């Protein structure tokens, strides 16, 4: 039980800006020094700035010197980076870590003019009754959302081996992603399977269950 | 401010061997070092500090050593759960630098994929388009390949892939393929076919469907 | 005149919330001992000469004592932190009043010469040793610890609101040592910068039945 609370999603518009939080509970929170590093998509890390919450001491990266401003909250126990303008190139996962030892959740932030829009969970089940193994592979597919990211479960996360995911992959200026299902034949149309799903950036959660088929296809 | 380098980048290293990456920095730290681990999907987790320190639950199968200039992460007998992308952190001097991590797949055996195709949910039919999706699942080597085809004749416009990363059991390859289209395009054809061509074998492994009987 | 009226209760307010915080426990130390003592010579330098204003007799043995405190914690300081064991001058709690009672006498038997440059010539430097080799150590501290645990940087500060004590006082009687209303602005300067500085911020500003941040 050692947690650095994070956001996980963060729409901003560009010029604007964010004030992105980190709720540490678990350790003396001023007996740490918590810095801030910054992770694109794709790959790479850059490290923003690290404040010493006990003291104030904030030794800044000098690229975002004038661009983010750390600061901790010695009751609430979480701490704060300010990023002021935020831009394009502004939008990564912001990482808080407790001097690099704890990483935190992160916080998808991401800098866009665009609107927000909820996914699709549409369900796929097997085609025609094709009765074809040992197992059977369901999946739902969440078409059309933003911003990054989403949480997708199977069963309320009860079902777990056997299921993929795949990556968000963008398409006409939004999000769309699936996940993929193997279980026994010998269970599911017999037996409940749901597929959950997650937009926080609308703070919007989902269930839907997968009925068997049209009975005709 | 302080360059540092990183060999390998890319690593494919089988179950039980010891793999191994090395970090060398610009200046000298004084084994002011670390080491941690990015798995898809996940916050990092650190294993090591202090250039050897080991962080406490870390697996006792990593082992961190160098010293001034050039150190390295090892691991003998790696592991399955092994699979990621591990970066050297260097905390000697501001502003900290990060390595450029060196990521590490494991070699499986060769496994063909176990595909399958639905067509649109009658509810997003309703709604307005319809979503045909594909999935080519566990298969080993990464290189896969898929080609759309409907009513005999064959075309890639407009179709949404994505691969996933090495799986964490069957350590296997799985990708999506989705084309995307409207109520409307999709109701002007009847055939509709996925195949995917893997080394495996050397015929496409094939699934159909037709829009009337269904 | 009738506006700066409220520039004594001034003196004679945050000079005693002091003197009280200190006459709690924890807050009873050789540092906040002189600290402390800056206080009798602010607020008697306030309802005994501010309000007149024998009258320029207790104004020297006020300002003659103050940079001569000044002296002192720079050097308590010093032999402090040169010691080779922890963070708190040797100088004993009673020698520490000993030394205190002898610091008003020879400030009575008491220019700037011998009253004001004496003290402020070595002061400033007793003290620049300190600022500086007090730096050397603060990271020749082992990095991990702060961001792998499992004099640091506080010390760091208390020399930070001790360091601007020292560098408040020297910008306010400068000039006149060289105006003779600047220097009375340190009256309510030090339990000023008490607050967002030292530990005192909770110390005296809760002691008033819980001021504001009292979990509001």
């Amino acid at each position: 039980e050692v947690q650095l609370q994070q956001s996980g999603a963060e729409l901003a518009r560009p010029g604007a800006s964010v004030k992105l939080s980190c709720k540490a509970s678990g350790y003396i929170f001023t007996d740490y020094y918590i810095n801030w590093v910054r992770q694109r998509t794709g790959q790479g890390f850059e490290w923003i700035g690290e404040i010493y919450p006990g003291s104030g001491n904030i030794d800044y990266n000098e690229r975002f010197k004038d661009k983010a401003t750390l600061t901790a909250d010695k009751s609430s126990s979480t701490a704060y980076m300010q990023l002021s303008s935020l831009t394009s190139e502004d939008s990564a996962v912001y990482f808080c870590v407790r001097g690099f030892g704890y990483w935190g959740q992160g916080t998808t932030l991401t800098v866009s003019s665009a609107k927000t829009t909820p996914p699709s969970v549409y369900p796929l089940a097997p085609g025609s009754a094709a009765q074809t193994n040992s197992a059977v592979t369901l999946g739902c597919l969440v078409k059309g959302y933003f911003p990054e990211p989403v949480t997708v479960t199977w069963n309320s996360g009860s079902l777990s081996s056997g299921v993929h995911t795949f990556p968000a992959v963008l398409q006409s200026d939004l999000y769309t992603l699936s996940s993929s299902v193997t279980v026994p034949s010998s269970t599911w149309p017999s037996e409940t399977v749901t597929c959950n799903v997650a937009h926080p950036a609308s703070s919007t959660k989902v269930d839907k269950k997968i009925v068997p088929r049209d009975c005709g296809c | 401010d302080i360059k540092m380098t990183q060999s390998p980048s890319s690593m494919y290293a089988s179950l039980g061997e010891r793999v191994t990456i090395t970090c060398k920095a610009s200046q000298d730290i004084n084994s002011y070092l670390s080491w941690f681990q990015q798995k898809p999907g996940k916050s990092p987790k650190t294993l090591i500090y202090r250039a050897n320190r080991l962080v406490d639950g870390v697996p006792s199968r990593f082992i961190g050593t160098g010293s001034g200039q050039d150190y390295s992460l090892t691991i003998s007998s790696l592991d399955y759960a092994d699979m990621g992308i591990y970066y050297c952190l260097q905390y000697d001097e501001f502003p900290y630098t990060f390595g450029g991590g060196t990521k590490l797949e494991i070699k499986r055996a060769d496994a063909a994929p176990t595909v399958s195709i639905f067509p649109p949910s009658s509810e997003q039919l309703t709604s307005g388009g319809a979503s045909v999706v594909c999935f080519l699942n566990n298969f080993y080597p990464k290189d896969i390949n898929v080609k759309w085809k409907i009513d005999g004749s064959e075309r890639q416009n407009g179709v949404l892939n994505s691969w996933t990363d090495q799986d964490s059991k069957d350590s296997t390859y799985s990708m999506s393929s989705t084309l995307t289209l409207t109520k409307d395009e999709y109701e002007r054809h009847n055939s509709y076919t996925c195949e995917a061509t893997h080394k495996t074998s050397t015929s496409p492994i094939v699934k159909s469907f037709n829009r009337n009987e269904c | 005149g009738i506006v700066m009226s409220l520039i004594v209760l001034a003196i004679v307010f945050g000079n005693v919330l002091v003197i009280t915080a200190i006459a709690f426990e924890r807050l009873q130390t050789v540092t906040n001992y002189f600290i402390t003592s800056l206080a009798c010579a602010d607020l008697v330098m306030g309802l005994a000469v501010v309000p007149f204003g024998f009258w320029t007799s207790i104004d020297v043995l006020c300002v003659t004592a103050s940079i001569e405190t000044l002296c002192v914690i720079a050097v308590d300081r010093y032999f402090a932190i040169t010691s080779p064991f922890k963070y708190q001058s040797l100088l004993t709690k009673n020698k520490a009043r000993v030394i205190i009672l002898m610091v008003w006498i020879v400030s009575g038997l008491t220019s700037s010469i011998v009253s004001f440059y004496v003290p402020l010539v070595i002061m400033v430097f007793v003290y620049s040793r300190v600022f500086q080799e007090a730096k050397r150590q603060l990271q020749k501290i082992d990095k991990s610890e702060g961001r792998f645990h499992v004099f640091c940087l506080k010390e760091h500060k208390a020399l930070k609101t001790l360091g601007i004590i020292m560098g408040t006082f020297t910008l306010c009687w400068l000039p006149f040592f060289i105006l003779n209303w600047i220097g009375y602005v340190n009256s309510g300067f030090n339990p000023l910068i008490y607050c967002r500085s030292p530990d005192f911020r909770i110390a005296f500003q809760e002691l008033l039945c819980l001021r504001r941040s009292s979990l509001k």
